[PDB]
RNA sequence: CGCGGGGUGGAGCAGCCGGUAGCUCGUCGGGCUCAUAACCCGAAGGUCGUCGGUUCAAAUCCGGCCCCCGCAACCA
RNA sequence: CGCGGGGUGGAGCAGCCGGUAGCUCGUCGGGCUCAUAACCCGAAGGUCGUCGGUUCAAAUCCGGCCCCCGCAACCA
RNA sequence: CUUGAGUCUCGUAGAGGGGGGUAGAAUUCCAGGUGUAGCGGUGAAAUGCGUAGAGAUCUGGAGGAAUACCGGUGGCGAAGGCGGCCCCCUGGACGAAGACUGACGCUCAGGUGCGAAAGCGUGGGGAGCAAACAGGAUUAGAUACCCUGGUAGUCCACGCCGUAAACGAUGUCGACUUGGAGGUUGUGCCCUUGAGGCGUGGCUUCCGGAGCUAACGCGUUAAGUCGACCGCCUGGGGAGUACGGCCGCAAGGUUAAAACUCAAAUGAAUUGACGGGGGCCCGCACAAGCGGUGGAGCAUGUGGUUUAAUUCGAUAACGCGA
RNA sequence: UGAGCCUUGAUGUGUAGGAUAGGUGGGAGGCUUUGAAGUGUGGACGCCAGUCUGCAUGGAGCCGACCUUGAAAUACCACC
């Protein structure tokens, strides 16, 4: 807005593992407000990604992430005639949104049978560097890369 | 412009010492001005424009000056 | 091909497009890059990065030629003056002399009309 | 009839040694875009005209056939 | 009468081999638009003048007829 | 007679004029070298130029035009205008003292001359730029703006044209009336003790007093206070046009009506509103996000059409009065 | 600057692999004081693994069927 900056809102960690990142996973997740719901199919997910790549629920989840978090992202400031696209690097608290963001989109798009399973399978394939997150992760680092001559 | 290197000088300070020759020198400005021809009444009018506004801002603002804005 | 330590970088900069060409101190071209040739069309080439990126090609181009020292000669108003030279020194190349050689006239041609925008 | 070019991905131009199997525009998805195009990424389309053989590499070298070219010569 | 162009979607200009059946403005539809002219998306309008035949491809090659053109020649 | 007007003496500054030389930078072209795939251009493109070697780069040559820096609300000129450097011919201005002439002055209808740019004639020249023209864009169209080219013309000589917002939109000459800050160019004195100090002349930029003015503003360079002479105006349109004359190669210029027609037309300033003017600021206004509507079926209101009637109203109206 | 030729040299990665296998026939040891393996490197090619070769040093050994393989050694060889 115009006026005022304000200071983010508190969120508490999720009861399982005692995390804020999780915790703000699962409300991505989330629909209608059926917090609770979303979180059991996370944790779920969390399960059989564990059971998969070993480690722990909460390192692997983070490794996941790892693979699908933004560097640079690009914006429109559009100056000229034509529309000009100009990369800017994505801050700390951004970035981690936009890679779970991203994670939750492939997961609701992906065609296996249950929710849970499917942001399991997406995981698993952040994990690896394969997918649907990576991919658009990837589009967009080439985006800015494209538009380098920007700055 | 014209600049060498000295013995043991750094690079970036040797661009910058380019640099403020350059702009010493009006290369650029000169340039720009012969871009386009301007019509000889055209440049008349920029030239007493521009004093004009030199003068205002020499006098009356000096005028201005004395009294306090609070 | 002969080995030449010293030679000249000509930084041709246009509001449109930036050529670098590098030469032997005589006059004879040794080779040339362009922002245009970079991959780089309308907007992007009209930009100091690509012209630093043109530099960079042009040093890579002359790499079997094995200069050491170099002279600059920037010609013309643009974004692709400072950068390019500065892509130049990174390309690693011992900047001894920095030229501005700019065609100035002493009033002689007159120049095209001016632009309706 | 004889003699020089050779025969391909919707069309076209594909790196002297047979192991590289394409690039442009095109159609679809997406990215950006006010737009459209340009631009970025990726994706379906083969026989290498054909019949064979020298060889594990063959369309890729050769024997014949069908055509496209080009040849220049002929015609009671 | 003889001889050259050919005959279409409300009008017009439609890719040498008969298998492609259009594009412009127009009317409707809806939001853009301070307004419409819009940009953009989609939608109704055929006979291919006609009578036949070579052929599964025909209006699309040919035989005749009706007109539109153009022809240049004629006229006691 | 000497106070106006002029002449003489010595200096002064000056893009004042005419003529003839020359210098350096840059553009263009030509010839050649190096070199290799782009160049160019725009908001974005394309036309265009490029592998027949462009663009870039260096060497040599040709030719034309204009004179960076100095350079300034600086200077000179009656105005138009005048800008590298040098020479030749040449007009004016100002100051310093004297000396002389002795009203010789001011203004000026007709008249005469000079008079930007474009334009015309004849002969030269032609680099760059560029009306016309052509193509490429843009667009609903684009006979424009933008891009790529491009011929008259711009340049020179000698003629003509005789007009421009030829403006300070302010005729010329003279006298008089408070001040300040500069610029420029002389000149007198003063220890120039220093770039200074005190004057006194010319031209000039800005601000402002009295006064003047419709106001805006002008204000010792008047738009103040007066005198001399001339030019010009008499509502807007029709019209600076027609006819006639004079001038012009022509383009056209100049002089200059009438009918008819409207009750306005204008100037300055004022309050608003508006601006694809400018500054500052705000709002789920955008941006950042989440969920919808637009497609489906149904509910519901409206438009329409239908009906004997489909009650009337709302149209920031349309699950609204209800 | 193009381009032939008597001649004597070099040149040749399907994967099995000692690793840059053109093919046929005569063949089990060719070269070594008109100087063998190891070292220093000047110039070439290149699929970056290496290959051929000049000059220096060194002075008494490297390479064979081999294990594999559609085809066996550049152990000598002539034909191209």
């Amino acid at each position: 807005p115009r006026r005022r900056v304000i200071g983010q809102r508190k969120i508490l960690p999720d009861p399982k593992f005692g995390s804020e990142l999780l915790a703000k996973f699962v409300n991505i997740l989330m629909v209608d407000g059926k917090k609770s719901t979303a979180e059991s199919i996370v944790y779920s997910a969390l399960e059989t990604l564990a059971q998969r790549s070993g480690k722990s629920e909460l390192e692997a989840f983070e490794v996941a992430l790892e693979n699908v978090r933004p560097t640079v992202e690009v914006k429109s400031r559009r100056v000229g005639g034509s529309t000009y696209q100009v990369p800017v690097e994505v801050r700390p608290v951004r970035r981690n949104a936009l890679a779970m963001r991203w994670i939750v989109e492939a997961a609701r798009k992906r065609g296996d049978k249950s929710m849970a399973l499917r942001l399991a399978n997406e995981l698993s394939d952040a994990a690896e560097n394969k997918g649907t997150a990576v991919k658009k992760r990837e589009d967009v680092h080439r985006m800015a890369e494209a538009n380098k001559a920007f700055a | 412009p014209v600049i060498k290197v000295r013995e043991n000088e750094p690079f970036d300070v040797a661009l910058r010492r380019f640099k403020r020759s350059c702009e010493k020198a009006g290369v650029l400005a000169e340039v720009r001005r012969r871009e386009f021809y301007e019509k000889p009444t055209t440049e008349r009018k920029r030239a007493k424009a521009s004093a004009v506004k030199r003068h205002a801002k020499k006098l009356a603002r000096e005028n201005a000056r004395r009294t306090r804005l609070y | 091909r002969k080995q030449v330590s010293d030679g000249v970088a000509h930084i041709h900069a246009s509001f449109n497009n930036t050529i670098v060409t590098i030469t032997d101190r005589q006059g004879n071209a040794l080779g040339w890059a362009t922002a245009g040739g970079s991959g780089f069309r309308g907007s992007r080439k009209s930009t100091p990065f690509a012209a630093q990126v043109a530099a960079e090609r042009c040093a890579d181009a002359v790499k079997e030629y094995g200069i050491k020292n170099l002279e600059v000669m920037v010609k013309g108003p643009g974004p692709g003056r400072e950068s390019t030279i500065r892509a130049l020194n990174a390309a690693g190349f011992r900047i001894t002399n920095i030229t501005d050689v700019t065609p100035i006239p002493h009033n002689g041609c007159r120049p095209p009309k001016k632009r309706r925008v």
